[PDB]
Parts: C-alpha cells; structure tokens; sequence
C-alpha cells in the first residue's frame, strides 16, 4: 500500500491470476481514491485486506 | 581490556564475510547517503556499540566500542543527517566526547565522510567559527 | 528542445511554482508549491529563478524519460531514493541526465512530497500567469497523466555551481509547530487545549487542508455564527465540531470558521510534509494573552 | 474610525476589523491607494480586511504605517456614486425557494423579483469560489437569513441570495443560499481577458428575463 | 614570545589543491600547541574566508576593523544557494556581526591604526609566556 | 482484534461516543490525559460501539479494553 488509507475496493479473488497493469485494491486517502495496480503477471496470493478496513502505509496487500 | 585471541595470518588472509560486506556498502553516486552505523558495527567487536548523545546532533555519531578487547571511542560522520556536514551542535558533541576519551586514555577512531560545514546565516550568527574551533 | 515523457505518475503529480498571488479580487487562491522552501531549493540547485516550475510528486512513484537532449535535474523534499536508470542519486543533489535516460522516484522514507526541478523549468503553458495547479478550483495545468509530454524551458546563462545542499531530515512522526495565537482565540472556553493536545492527523488531509483529531475545543457560545473572513496557508480553523483544520496552499480565499491560530512562517512549510497518521504538537510562538 | 482593531494573522499578515461592509470597502480602496511597500495581497470580506505581506520582516513596519492612513469620509457610501450599473445580468427567476421560505417574509414572488431587479446591487467581497462574488447593499427587505443547512449540486449560473448578500454561483458547488433564478452568463472563465465577470467595487444590477 | 598574525584571507589557493589543506592543518596544530603557552593575537583586516578563520578562533585575542574586515567560513553565494537568504559579506561576517552576534571578536577598531594601538595595549598587560610574570 | 485498547496509562478526560453509536475508522473514541498531555484514542474499524467499559474520570492501566467493535 503506497499510503495509509481505507480499502474502498478489493478488486480480485483469492488465488486469482492477474496481469500487470490490472487493479488489486482502491484506497481512500488524501480525500482521493487511489488505485493499486499489479506490477507483474502472477497469482494473487493471500489477499490480506478487507473492504472498508483501514490500513497503514507499506503493509503488504499481496505477494505476487 | 577483555581477553580476545588474535587470529594468525595477514590482514588479507583474515577477511570475514562480514568484512566483505563493506566492499559493496558505499553507493555509486557520491551524493547518495548511507547509514554510518553499517561501518561502525562491522569494525567493532561483537557489533557492540554504546552510542552517546544518540538523539543530539545526529549528523555526528559518537560512542564507545571495543576492538580486540581494547575500549575505543568512535567519532563518525553520519551522511543521513545534513548530508554529514559539521555544524555547531555536532562540533560541540564530538569535541567534548574526544576530550573525555583523551582524559581517560581511550584511543579514538574517526570515520570521516564530511562534505564541509553546514552553510547558513544561522550558523554564522550563532558562532560556527568559535564553536567549530572546539573540535580542532 | 528537451522534453520529459511521463511513464508513471505515482499517486499524484502536479506542476507547481510560487503560485498566482494577488488574485483574491477574482477569488483565486495562491496555490503554488505546498513546501515552498523545498520547491525553491530544487530550483536554486538547478540554477533556475525560483518562479520556474517543478513537479510536485506525492508519495513518490513518479517516473519519466528524458528525450531530445541532456538536462540537469534536482530532486528535493521527501527522500524517494531518486535514480537514473535504476542507479540512485542523492536527494537534494543535482544530477545530469543524458538523452534517453529514465528518471524514477521510489516511495518516500519520510515526508510526503518530492519536488523534481529541471534546468529551465517545466515549461507548460501558464494559467493566470502561473503554472501551479489548484486542487480545489482545478485552475492550472491538468494533473499529470502517463504519456504526458513536459517541455523543458530555455535556461538562463547562470550555471549550477553546487553539487548538493544539506537539509534537515524530515521528522518521521511527531511534528512540533510554532503557532501565533488568535485572532479568534477568545471564542473558546479553554484555547490552551490547542497546545496541550497531541493531535493526530486524519486520512482526510490534502492540499486544501489537514484535518486533525484530539481533545475537542469547546466554543464559548456554540450557536455563534462567524462573518466569513480572509484565510491564509497555515491558518488553524476550528469548525464547530471542535476538531482543528490547518489550511493548506489551496485553501479557499475566505473561510467560515474561527481561526484559533496561525502557524509561523518559520514552520508552515513543515506542514507540507506531514503524512496522515503522524502526531502533531503545537506551541504558542509568543505568549497568548487576552 | 482611524483604524480598526488589528490582529496579527500569523507573522505574515494583518487582520483589520470593521463594523460594516461600507467600512471594509472604503478601507480597501484606501489601502489600495496606500501602495504599502511589502504588501502582496488585500482581501476584503464581510467585516474585515486581511493584508498579506511578503514576509514577517514587514509586519511591524506595516502595522506602524497603518496608523498613518486616514480614509476619505465621502468614500463611505451605501449607493452607487453615479447611480450607475456597470454590469447587467439577464436572469430567469425559476428559483427553487423564492416562494417557499422567502416570500413568506411578506413580499409576493413577483414583488421579490421586481425589487431584486429594480434595486442596484454592489459587487462586495469575493470568496468561496473563483468568480463568485458577494453582492451587497441591495434592497433591505430581501435579507432572508441563511438556510441553517448546507446545499449541494447548486447549478452553474444559479442565482441566489441570503443574509445581506446576493450572488451567482459560477459552477456546480455546495452553496448555502436561497435560489431566486438562473443566468447563462459565464461568471468565471480563465480564458476570458476578465476571467471573473464581477470584481469587487463594481456595481451590478440584475435584469429580468422571466 | 607573543605571536601576532595579521590575517587578510581569501582561503586556500584553489589551484594548489590538498597541500594547502595540509598546511592549514599544520598551522592549526601549531596554534593549539601554542595555546596557553604564548599570547596569540589575530588582527583581521580583510575578508578572512574559509580556512583563514579557524586560526584566529584558536588565538587568544581577535581584533577586527569595523567596516573593512570580514570573517566567514562559506560565502554569501553558497549561503544563497542552500538557504535562499540573500546576505552581504558585511552583514554575514563583518566586525559588527562578530562582536554583537557571534561573540568571536574582542575589539572593533575604528581603523587600522586604532587596531594597532589596541594590540599594543593588550601586549602591555600580557607577559611574553606563561613562565614569565606580567609587566 | 475488535477491542479498542488504551495505548497508555492515563485518565479518561472525555468519552466521545456511546454504545450503539455507529463509528467509522479514525473516529474519536476517548481522550486520555497523562504526563499533562491529552491523547486521542480512535476507532480502528467501522462498526458500532459495544462492550463499553470506561467512563470520564476513570484512571486506567495501559492495555485496558475501552470498547469493542
Ligand atoms: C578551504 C578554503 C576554501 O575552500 S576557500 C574557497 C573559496 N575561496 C574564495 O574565493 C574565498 C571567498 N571568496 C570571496 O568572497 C572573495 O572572492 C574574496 C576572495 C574573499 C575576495 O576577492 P575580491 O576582493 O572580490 O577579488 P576578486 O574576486 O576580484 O579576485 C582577485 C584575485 O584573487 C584571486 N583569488 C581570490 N581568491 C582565491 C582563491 N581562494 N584561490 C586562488 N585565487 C584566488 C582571483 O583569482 C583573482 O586573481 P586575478 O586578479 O583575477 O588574476
Ligand atoms: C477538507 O475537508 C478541508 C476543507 C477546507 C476548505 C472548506 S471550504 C468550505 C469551508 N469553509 C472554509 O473556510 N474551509 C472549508
């Protein structure tokens, strides 16, 4: 997570394959919705966050 | 002194992997900082280091350690604060530490990485000349 | 001439300068760089005049490719380990980038905003005489998008004579600020709660203002309305819910809530680096007395 | 009179307090003519003038100079000096609440819009949004109180009044006023040589379209 | 025997490089050896810049001339580039600044002859060395 | 866990919410005075106040459970 914020959306299923440039999550912070974009193809493994949960900067959203 | 057994052979014959971690420490860019504790804790025994005034004038690190059981005082520029510049507060911090070691015969090891003195009218008006001369 | 191609924006990237002052008769707020000392330092490092524009990158992550010529760059503010072709170079230092090389900023170890300056400045088209963007009115150059092309202006004849500036490390958590008391400090049952409280910065903070939580401030007369009055960057409003708000660079020209204090010009630029979840402490800059 | 109460507003600005908008606007013109060296901005408002300075170094010298200025008595007025209307605004009075809250003060909707059309409005202070302007010194029977609630989605060009104020919303925004009508005049546009159609110190009058 | 330096300045001779720094180090080391042994007096009569300033600081008395001598470690233009404040050499490092603010100066002479007079007055009280009695 | 817990040993100078009040992450729950400084405790998750176990003027130990959910 690039910043502290609220997980307004989690966009993928546990274990789901993903392509680089798709969206994992959206965080409300800075009075703005910030998308989290997958940086490589892979499988979304152990998706550790729940919608509406608050989280703190640098926490792992998933391994990739 | 603590009892420490000196290993035999040359300085180049006795390099540990922890010593070899120093060869890659310094960033390629002259301006990218690094934590000087990565040097201090590798040249001191057991990595053991008793930092003094850790929260004050963080652009210079001073404190005690041991080298082969001998107590030593470390005085080291810290690139991560003011790029390692000297200032009034660092100069007084290091000057009294050095004079305390010298009273009690503790050898001093200096780790130098200083681009200069910290520029500014606040330093000039507060006496960087008079109080920097303390560390000299 | 030289241009940058924006490969990645990071969470937000804005063109900024010293802003558009004096337009309060049009209702236009000054905006400009949130941390003016960092902005101006980056310009001075590249030997720009300080009104030349820079890119304010928020939470880092910005990346661009230099095309069409060599350019001198500097990055100041939040330490993002700025790098060229993946080789880091110092924050608060100049670097010379050759044609075709890639400039990248990581995530900031502390602070919030990094300013990328280029020799000759980011020469997008000015709006109302400034290249700054106002997040509340959206006046100014549009927030940068991937694939944006940024012109590099013609440089002055002066040359960069200093390789780096030493700068004090940005505080990681507790930020301590000097506040001028009032003018409306007499509106409150006990205004020294302002300096007795460890305020916590909420996730709602942005360029318009930073919103705190703490001990509620109590109005002396909670039904009392305020005639709206001029506002400035670093003014500490107290909405009637009792939680303070510190106005940022894009604050509205006039405010509707009592300003209990204003951060001294010595400290206002430190507000430009405080991230959500940091603690804030306030002290009166000189003795508050009614 | 000779000066208001004055507060430090931080170390970089000074706030002058006044009893009524005629003071704030006459003092604004006085400070504009004073050309005070080191001022960077002057912000008139509902009961105050804020002066912004190039830095803390100027605050005490400026506070000392302020005691030397005196406003011209003939410049304090509540009506236009040549009775002129500088800007005329076409408006259609399809207002959302001119009848429901306001006309119950006494004047029927037709009387409300006729008084509003027939009385000069001053362009007072400016704020809330670019090219939004607080019109003041209009007809005293129109002074319905603020709605005691926020609004939202208030249309671009929407014509409104509350308190001693009238005005036109330049864009979709969270206003707070009663709505009397609408105008298609472009209240703000950065690409117009005068981006704000209304600027403080002018006088404007609405002209009815329906 | 007392040592009088009439420092004038401009720092290290940049073309000669690091040797000028080694000679500064040697001059400072001798000022420290001499410290508390012989009276050391520094007259500042020009822009003592950079390395030239630490030697006066290590001497016992520093006499400056009011409008025409300055000391600073780093110049107004580097100060401008880093800190952004514009300052003149006189404001940054003049004799008034080193008297009233920095506390480094011991006298501010109205001219070079007045500075020489004050140095002779100082020497009239000081002994030649710590093993001698004052005159 | 769902417990809001006191980060410090201090006295509850103000309770901001009541049981069955809806709260959102980052809303204020209580203020603790210690060392002459006053410190907020705020909700870690969206929910509604239950298990409320402190009151204004109570001195509480570090790690005291204030409320849940
Ligand atoms: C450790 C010590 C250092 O790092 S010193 C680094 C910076 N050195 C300086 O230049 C000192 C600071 N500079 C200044 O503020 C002024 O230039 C000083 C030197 C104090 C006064 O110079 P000013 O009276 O304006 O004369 P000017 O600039 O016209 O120069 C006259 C001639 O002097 C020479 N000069 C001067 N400083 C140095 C120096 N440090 N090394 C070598 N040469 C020096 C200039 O080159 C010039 O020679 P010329 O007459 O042009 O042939
Ligand atoms: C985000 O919540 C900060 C809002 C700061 C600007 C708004 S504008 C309308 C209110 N009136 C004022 O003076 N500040 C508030």
């Amino acid at each position: 997570a690039p910043m502290q914020g609220t997980v307004v959306k989690v966009a993928v299923e546990e274990g789901q394959e993903v392509s680089a440039g798709d969206l994992v999550v959206v965080l409300e912070a800075m009075k703005m919705e910030n998308p989290v974009t997958a940086h490589k193809d892979g499988t979304i493994t152990g998706l550790a966050v729940e919608a509406g949960a608050a989280i703190t900067q640098g926490t792992v959203i998933a391994e990739i | 002194l603590y009892p420490v057994a000196i290993p035999e052979g040359s300085i180049e014959e006795t390099l540990t992997d922890e010593d070899l971690e120093l060869d890659t420490l310094i960033p390629d860019s002259p301006n990218q900082p690094y934590d000087m504790h990565e040097v201090i804790t590798r040249i001191l025994d057991d990595d053991e280091f008793l930092e003094v005034q850790a929260g004050y004038a963080g652009n210079i690190v001073v404190g005690f350690g041991r080298v082969e059981g001998r107590p030593v005082g470390i005085v080291a520029n810290q690139p991560t604060q003011f790029a390692g510049c000297l200032d009034i507060n660092a100069s007084e911090k290091a000057a009294r530490f050095i004079r305390t070691c010298d009273c009690f015969n503790i050898p001093i090891v200096l780790l130098v990485d200083v681009p200069g003195f910290l520029p500014g009218t606040d330093q000039e008006y507060n006496g960087i000349i008079r109080r920097g001369a303390k560390l000299l | 001439g030289t241009t940058l191609e924006v490969l990645r924006t990071g969470p937000l990237a804005l063109v900024e300068d010293l802003g558009r002052p004096g337009l309060a008769h049009m209702g236009v707020t000054r905006s400009g760089a949130a941390d003016r000392r960092s902005h101006t330092l980056a310009n001075r490092l590249v030997a720009n005049p300080g009104e030349s524009a820079t890119i304010e990158v928020t939470f880092g992550g910005f990346s661009a490719r230099v095309c069409g010529g060599d350019v001198a760059i500097a990055v100041t503010g939040a330490d993002t380990d700025p790098a060229v072709n993946g080789i880091p170079f110092g924050t608060n230092s100049i670097h010379h980038v050759h044609d075709g090389q890639v400039i990248s900023l990581g995530a900031p170890h502390s602070g919030l905003r990094s300013y990328l300056a280029v020799r000759g400045g980011i020469d997008v088209t000015p709006v109302l005489g400034s290249r700054s963007y106002d997040v509340m009115s959206a006046i100014g150059p549009s927030p940068l998008r991937p694939g944006d092309v940024l012109p590099v202006g013609e440089h002055t004849d002066e040359f960069p004579e200093l390789d780096q500036a030493p700068v004090a490390a940005i505080a990681e958590d507790v930020v301590e600020l000097q506040v001028v008391p009032g003018p409306r400090d007499d509106w409150f049952v006990d205004p020294d709660i302002l300096v007795r409280t460890n305020w916590l910065v909420t996730n709602r903070s942005d360029r318009v203002g930073m919103r705190l939580v703490g001990m509620p401030l109590e109005y002396r007369n909670p039904d009392r309305q305020l005639p709206s009055e001029g506002a400035t960057r670093g003014a500490i409003q107290v909405p009637p819910n009792g939680f303070p708000v510190i106005l940022g660079p894009d604050h509205p020209v006039t405010g509707g809530y009592p300003v209990i204090g204003v951060v001294t010009e010595e400290d206002i630029d430190k507000l430009g680096q405080v991230r959500p979840g940091q603690t804030v402490r306030l002290h009166w800059a000189y003795p508050r007395r009614p | 009179m000779t000066l208001g109460t004055v507060h430090n507003y931080g170390d970089q600005a000074l706030l002058l307090e006044f009893d009524s908008t005629a003071e704030v606007l006459a003092w604004t013109e006085t400070l504009r003519e004073a050309e005070l060296l080191g001022v960077v901005d002057i912000v008139p408002a509902a009961r105050t003038v804020l002066v912004k300075l190039a830095g803390p170094r100027y605050q005490a010298p400026t506070r000392q100079r302020l005691g030397k200025l005196r406003v011209r008595p003939e410049a304090i007025t509540h009506q236009p000096p040549g009775d002129r209307v500088d800007v005329t605004i076409d408006v259609v009075y399809d207002g959302a609440d001119l009848h429901e809250v306001a006309s119950l003060t006494g004047m029927t909707p037709a009387q409300v819009i006729a008084a509003h059309t027939g009385t000069p409005w001053r362009v007072g202070f400016c704020g809330f949004a670019p090219g939004f302007a607080y019109l003041v010194d209009g007809d005293a029977r129109l002074q319905v109180p603020r709605r005691a609630e926020p609004r939202t989605s208030v249309p671009a060009g929407a014509v409104a009044l509350a308190g001693e104020f009238s005005g036109v919303y330049p864009r979709q925004s969270p206003g707070g006023w009663q709505l009397i009508g609408h105008t298609d005049a472009v209240m703000f546009d950065v690409n117009r040589d005068k981006p704000a159609l209304l600027t403080p110190g002018m006088w404007v009058q609405f002209r009815a379209v329906g | 025997r007392p040592l009088i330096g009439i420092n004038d300045g401009a720092g290290a001779r940049i073309q000669e490089g690091v040797v000028s720094l080694g000679l500064y180090s040697r001059i400072f080391h001798n000022n420290i050896k001499a410290s508390g042994v012989i009276p050391q007096i520094s007259l500042i009569m020009g822009a003592a810049a950079g390395g030239h300033v630490y030697s006066p600081a290590l001497t016992d008395f520093v006499v400056m001339v009011d409008q025409t001598s300055q000391m600073f470690i780093t110049g107004p233009d580097v100060i401008k580039t880093v800190t952004g404040e514009d300052v003149t050499m006189e404001e940054l490092g003049g004799a008034h600044t080193h008297m009233a603010k920095s506390g480094t100066a011991h006298y501010v002479a109205s001219g070079e002859q007045d500075a020489f007079d004050y140095v002779r007055d100082l020497l009239s009280y000081l002994p030649p060395n710590n093993y001698a009695d004052p005159p």
